[PDB]
């Protein structure tokens, strides 16, 4: 293998979990969503959802009210809205 | 009747266990969500034993930093000689059982993992979707001439982002009038309370729509459902009162509006202005958009009414005096797009009009793709960027009279014809062969 | 000041205007170049259909800012 | 029917009949008997209100 | 010795050039109804195997998935991914 | 060794990873859906395009009624709008 790409670049004992670092520094990422284009040709406060379709929507109702509830909304639903 | 792996059942049989397992899934989702793609390919797509990459699906060990394969059977091999039976695919992050030969796809605790910690309550106080109205369908009678309204109104029952936004309880948690029959946004939660749950506790759900309507006759009668009406300009109507109510949930000079609306529809064109002599220049005009009108005339396909839309013009009737060459001018117009909204509406003017102050309907069937490449429209090399049908609405009739009809795709990728009260399948060919009036877009790969 | 309207065919025009020019105004001076009456017009901009009793200043709307023209497709 | 057909709960037959035979003119098109079936359903609507 | 498709992959990862041919792929398969294709292989297999377990499924779908595969998507990535390599030996 | 057989292995691993992920989330979604919904049934399509996703035709207005809120009042649906403008302008 050619030594200029080993030159400045170059079973494993390494783990994932070291990546929670990062994960702790790292914006909501899109896995094929390419964000620096994304940063370009759209715009700075877009809402995005990768692969809507992928299944059909995840939510659960409220026995109390009957409210459909998004998996981060139903936790304060129920603390003081229904 | 569907069994679930007994195996994962042992270990939930131990609460700790169970607890561990859960919050380990919570923070590998988390850095999932949080992780850059190089990260991803060298530390989770890679091979212990073989070191390739993406040898068929590349699995994380639940328990050590290990990654093995599929093709090679090398997650397999560890799963035989350390004994991990249980591994996470890279492509979704769902978890394989090597005993079952089969994911865990219908454990609702694994499904929704990160509510583990209140899953008890989550059990006690709520349910999982009921069959019938799991996706939201339900038709909405015509009241008068209310079709106009109801093909939209589909529309907007089938979009992710503002069912997202709707179940997140945005609108509901901040509202400060909270009544339905005054705010547009209170009447679609309730809208979206009748299709998707139940009210506490023949005519079966029709009361938000009854909501919708009454707030539609307060602001603006003519366009409530009495008389036929233009589907265009009550989305822009009814989409603007969105985004009065979001301004009007605030607590207190700023241009961009941060509504649902304007982060999700809003796009801007560039508009350029060039000396034909000079051609060096320009005067560039940028204009905001919520939605796209294309011309359809002498056209059979939609890349060539875009095309039209995108077309150079040169000024005929412009006063121009150029600076780099000191002459009068007829200058060249163009338009391109400056940004892209996340989900793109399109308006197919299927009208013209003639001498005598009369207009006709253009019936032209205009072909649309299944996915379209908007690329060719970016301003500024321009990566493949490509959007996915979602929806469709089609009229019958003249100008001055019709029919709408709503098409919308949902998950698993089948197509439903939303006629006022009658929802019913159909296939994607023959949607693909409707006469498109509007188009609706989500983006789905940006390149 | 100049601004310009996107017909229906695609084609733009140029108008010429103040900032304090009404809708009508506006309105009359397309009916003067395509024959249109203003109950058959309909004017676009920002996503948002232009409203008669108003004035330029009150959207925002500035010089050389384009305009989108389209009609109604009535049904229900 | 075509009462149906139109969303109307006036008989479209006996008015077409009606039409047909009252001699108004030689022929008579299809929209008119649905067209006046509606204003006439719209008024005893008003009426009986 | 093997050492060499890691470290290759590893120069191909760190030079930006995959995420471009990931792309292109996955654009050309989704646009030409492929990736739909092969959902509706995967409903009609689990209906006529009437089972829902991977391995088994993704026994049957897989070879014919790849054989649905367009010919000129296919020799395309490839002319692509043998420009990248033509690059650097 | 060559060039053109590591490029058709390359293709093969991705193609066969995409491959995987994709069924994977079939199967995932079609066991939680038999595993939820034990009694799944398919929505009803037409061929002649009469019938809704339960199998029924478009129900007959104005036999459909509603009542009112405003004035307490039952209104045949079709004429609903028709009421509510001369009940709104209360
Ligand atoms: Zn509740
Ligand atoms: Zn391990
Ligand atoms: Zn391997
Ligand atoms: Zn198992
Ligand atoms: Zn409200
Ligand atoms: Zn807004
Ligand atoms: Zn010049
Ligand atoms: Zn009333």
């Amino acid at each position: 293998i050619k030594p200029k790409v080993i030159e400045e670049y170059s079973p494993s004992n390494d783990s994932w979990k070291s990546l929670m670092s990062s994960a702790k520094d790292t914006p909501l990422q899109y896995d094929h969503m390419n964000r620096e284009s994304l940063k370009k040709y759209f715009n700075p406060n877009a809402q995005l959802i990768e692969d809507p379709l992928d299944k059909p929507i995840q939510y659960r109702v409220c026995e109390k009210c009957g409210k459909p509830l998004a998996l981060t909304a139903i936790v304060d639903h129920l603390e003081n809205h229904c | 009747a569907m069994s679930i792996c007994p195996h994962i059942q042992q270990v939930f049989q131990n609460e700790k266990s169970k607890d561990g397992v859960l919050k380990t899934c919570n923070a590998a989702r988390y850095i999932l969500n949080h992780s850059v793609p190089k990260e991803k390919f060298l530390n989770t797509m890679k091979c212990g034993t073989c070191h390739e990459i993406n040898s068929g699906a590349t699995f994380m060990c639940l328990q050590c930093g290990f990654c093995g394969c599929w093709n090679h059977s090398h997650f397999l091999s560890h799963s035989k000689q350390i004994g991990h039976i249980f591994g996470i695919n890279s492509n979704n992050g769902l978890l394989f059982c090597f005993k079952c030969e089969d994911y865990i796809g219908n454990i609702d605790l694994i499904n929704d993992a990160i509510l583990a910690k209140y899953w008890d309550d989550v059990c006690t106080k709520t349910m999982v979707p009921s069959m019938e109205r799991r996706d939201g369908l339900s038709g909405l009678i015509n009241m008068g001439s209310t079709a106009f309204m109801s093909s939209i109104l589909q529309c907007l029952i089938h979009n992710p982002y503002f069912i997202r936004h709707s179940m997140s309880q945005i609108h509901s948690n901040n509202c400060k009038v909270r009544s339905p029959d005054k705010c547009f946004s209170c009447a679609l939660d309730k809208i979206v309370h009748e299709l998707y749950g139940a009210l506490n506790t023949s005519t079966n759900r029709q009361t938000g729509f009854i909501y919708l309507l009454t707030c539609a006759w307060k602001i603006n009668q003519n366009l409530a459902g009495y008389s036929q009406q233009d589907a265009h300009e009550f989305w822009q109507f009814i989409i603007n009162q969105i985004h009065q109510s979001y301004v009007l949930d605030l607590p207190n000079n700023n241009k961009q509006c941060e509504c649902i609306v304007h982060t999700v529809f809003e796009g801007s064109l560039e508009s350029s202005i060039v000396c034909p002599g000079c051609q060096n220049n320009s005067k560039t005009t940028i204009d905001p958009f919520l939605d796209l009108s294309l011309d359809i005339k002498d056209k059979k396909k939609l890349y060539e009414c875009l095309d039209s839309f995108h077309k150079k013009e040169q000024l005929k009737d412009f006063n121009y005096h150029c600076g780099e060459c000191n002459s009068t001018q007829d200058a060249i117009k163009q338009l391109g797009i400056h940004k892209l909204p996340s989900v793109l509406v399109l308006q197919l003017k299927r009208f013209e009009h003639l001498l005598n102050g009369s207009n006709r309907k253009l019936d032209d069937f205009i072909e649309f793709p299944t996915y379209l490449n908007m690329k060719n429209y970016c301003s500024t090399k321009v990566p493949d960027i490509i959007y996915e049908l979602i929806g469709i609405v089609s009229h019958k009739g003249t100008v001055n009279e019709g029919h709408y009809i709503a098409f919308c795709k949902i998950s698993g990728g089948q197509w439903f014809k939303f006629n006022d009260s009658m929802v019913s399948s159909i296939s994607q060919e023959e949607v693909l062969k409707e006469q498109a009036y509007l188009l609706f877009y989500t983006i789905r790969q940006v390149n | 000041m100049q601004i310009f309207v996107k017909t229906l065919t695609g084609k733009t025009i140029t108008l010429e205007v103040e900032p304090s020019d009404t809708i009508e105004n506006v309105k009359a001076k397309i009916q003067d170049k395509e024959g249109i009456p203003p109950d058959q017009q309909r004017l676009i901009f920002a996503g948002k259909q232009l409203e008669d009793g108003r004035t330029l200043s009150d959207y925002n709307i500035q010089k050389e800012s384009t305009l989108h023209l389209v009609l109604r497709l009535r049904g229900g | 029917t075509r009462s149906s057909r139109a969303g109307l709960q006036f008989p479209v037959g006996r008015v077409h009949r009606l039409l047909r035979k009252g001699n108004y003119a030689e022929r008579v098109g299809a929209g008119a008997p649905v067209y006046l079936a509606a204003v006439l359903e719209y008024l005893t609507a008003e009426i009986l209100e | 010795t093997a050492q060499l498709k890691s470290q290759i992959q590893q120069y191909l990862v760190e030079s930006g050039n995959y995420e471009l041919i990931s792309n292109e792929l996955k654009a050309r398969l989704l646009q030409e109804g492929w990736v739909d294709k092969v959902k509706d292989l995967t409903k009609s297999e689990m209906n006529i195997n009437e089972s829902t377990n991977f391995t088994q499924i993704l026994s049957t779908v897989e070879p014919k998935a790849l054989e649905m595969v367009s010919d000129s998507t296919r020799e395309t990535v490839l002319k692509q991914i043998r420009e990248f390599l033509e690059e650097i030996v | 060794i060559t060039i053109d057989s590591i490029s058709n292995g390359i293709l093969n691993n991705l193609l066969t990873t995409l491959i995987q992920d994709i069924v994977a989330r079939e199967t995932t979604q079609q066991q939680l859906l038999k595993t939820r919904y034990p009694d799944l049934r398919s929505y009803y399509f037409d061929p002649n395009g009469s019938l809704d996703i339960n199998g029924l035709q478009k129900q007959q207005e104005s036999s459909q009624y509603i009542h009112c809120e405003n004035c307490g009042r039952d209104v045949s649906a079709n004429r609903l709008a028709a009421h509510l403008q001369r009940c709104l302008s209360r």
